[PDB]
């Protein structure tokens, strides 16, 4: 799967689809360095919310997720 | 014999002063580990930890444990005699039932000896354990007094609610309602928050707190929904002074 | 929409320190021109008159002209809450069944504001025209402050003497006599007569008067025979501060 | 027909201080030696006794020998009427049943002016010997008051035990008991003239009454023997003295 920032770049990760967002968040500091507060992700035009897993809503493997930050 | 020897003393005042007017008779647990105390004061309200680590001391000896009964407003009583300079010592000889205070002067000329009675009393522990805090504030001491202060004016207790970007303070009564709010910066108000939080605290008794202000330029509140208040004030590189207090629902 | 921002927090607290002994409840007089209080204290006796002109603020706005019925006992107690040098502003909406009062701590960092439920008042006027004085004397205001606080210790009433050689401030009482004099001159002291003037006043009010003190470091005395004592405090080029008290019949 | 005058006429201000608790109505036995006052307190328990000589005094004048009935609380808030940097002038007429105080600002201009009326005076003088004293203490007075304050909170009566090495003040109540130990040196200059060692027991009431007189000098002396009343003396520089006596306590 891939994560980009509004900068147009995703990066690659390895999780396992059927999973949670949060230890994904996880991973996303483990080598961006971001709390997984300061941090939302947007995939399909929708804002992933805390706690579901992706089977709730349709996704397939290598897609890219949106990473989007909250306010300062 | 247990022996304290402590050569700034202007903190045993001070701790003495942060505890008289809310513990009348409590019990020091002396030990290698240095001199304890937890209680629960007059009311049975708040509760009260002080920490003074052996390490922390120019020189402890403790050759075994005891459980030292006392009258705080003695012991304070007895302490205003000392100056704020003065090297306090502080000697409890085996089986004893009395302590010895040595104030020494700096300088070495006046040097006083004081020794007063103690209580058969008990330990009784309480201890919390401990736990992690939605939200903690890390602010100056004489602001957090100077809060306290001018609120109970306009009322008796306080609703203190903290969120990732500043701290307020209200109340209300029939003069009228006032809010303070501190506003993290951006001394130095500080907010470590995973979550935001209000609670309600008995006014009289956080006032009884602030007390503990000499003890240290900086004051922390610690708490969490429905959870008891912390009020920390750090007696440096030695242990340190919390008060909790519950707080009210609604 | 009544607002006005004073910069100097501190002449509010004080101008309440100067009024909550000497009056409990009070109608301030919010116009567009300024902030007026004007009541006699709660004993009848003294008159007191506060000024506060538009121009002496920094932000002031009055939309319809509001009549404020406050407890100054109250009003001060809030006042307490804030600092020395706060920065002070007084908001009141138009019905106003209550006031806000916003301090801000300088260089900010740090916010509170408070508001107080007002009273039904009406109004005072008492507008005294009033003329040229025979006497008037401007004196540091401490000075006569401790004149007043030591001549107490003799007699229950000052007699103040005014000719241009210098000023008398005399006492007696069971412990015996005594008499201050001044005689003239940054500070210390002026005179203006067209005439001379012997007047015996109670050290009371005066006393009262006095809580006024940190106001100004001048104070000014304007009596005129069968014309009641003016005691004067000027504020900052703001307003100013005046206590009427009328002098006894038989000095003697 | 007497005016005296004091520049530096705090000293009379501080000399009231030490004084209005300790006694209410005095007769200052006033000569052209100087101005001068002895009383016991308000109880019969202590002696006091004040003497500024005309040495002090900017101006002297007494023609006809003075003894003058004063209250001293009243004449106290008469003075309070005076700044420190204030200069004063005592002024009395042959009988004079009315004193009259007069204050000058060494800022000239603002003059004040008091006249107290006196009373009837009683006939006083007192039986002070001026002997040798077994101990001579000589200390800062504001440690004497220090110490006297302090164990106030502990106990009744103070012990005074007077040696060559120092002087150790002692004392207990129903909280404990204290002790505190002062030295000799090496203003300041803490010092004990020594014969025979002393100890004797104080009470701590009239001795605070006494620390009262601190501000008048920068050191006290305390003259002691055994079986014979304390001597503190406080003592006014370039001008007189004030001393106070107490009985140690009996056996």
């Amino acid at each position: 799967i891939f994560v980009k920032t509004l900068t147009g770049k995703t990066i690659t990760l390895e999780v396992e689809p059927s999973d949670t967002i949060e230890n994904v968040k996880a991973k996303i500091q483990d080598k961006e360095g971001i709390p997984p507060d300061q941090q939302r992700l947007i995939f399909a035009g929708k804002q992933l919310e805390d706690g579901r897993t992706l089977s709730d809503y349709n996704i397939q493997k290598e897609s890219t997720l949106h990473l989007v930050l909250r306010l300062r | 014999m247990f022996e304290a020897r402590l050569v700034q003393g202007s903190i045993l005042k001070k701790v003495l002063e942060a505890l008289k007017d809310l513990i009348n008779e409590a019990c020091w647990d002396i030990s290698s580990s240095g001199v304890n105390l937890q209680s629960m004061d007059s009311s049975h309200v708040s509760l009260v930890q002080l920490t003074l680590r052996s390490e922390g001391f120019d020189t402890y000896r403790c050759d075994r444990n005891l459980a030292m009964g006392v009258n705080l407003t003695s012991m304070s009583k007895i302490l205003k005699c000392a100056g704020n300079e003065d090297i306090i010592t502080l000697r409890a000889e085996d089986n004893a039932d009395t302590l010895a205070l040595v104030f020494e002067a700096p300088n070495q000329e006046k040097v006083s000896d004081y020794e007063m009675k103690l209580m058969d009393l008990d330990v009784e522990q309480l201890g919390i354990p401990e736990q992690e805090y939605s939200c903690v504030v890390k602010m100056p001491s004489g602001e957090f007094a100077r809060i306290c202060r001018d609120l109970s004016h306009i009322g008796d207790a306080v609703v203190i609610s903290c969120a990732k970007d500043g701290v307020k303070f209200s109340a209300s009564g029939e003069l009228g309602n006032g809010n303070i709010k501190l506003s993290q910066t951006s001394e130095a108000v500080t907010i470590e928050m995973n979550e935001p939080v209000q609670l309600t605290f008995a006014l009289r008794y956080l006032n009884f707190f602030t007390k503990a202000t000499p003890l240290s330029s900086t004051v922390t509140l610690s708490m969490s929904a429905d959870v008891p208040l912390v009020v920390e004030y750090k007696i440096a590189d030695m242990g340190h002074l919390k008060y909790y207090l519950a707080p009210k629902i609604e």
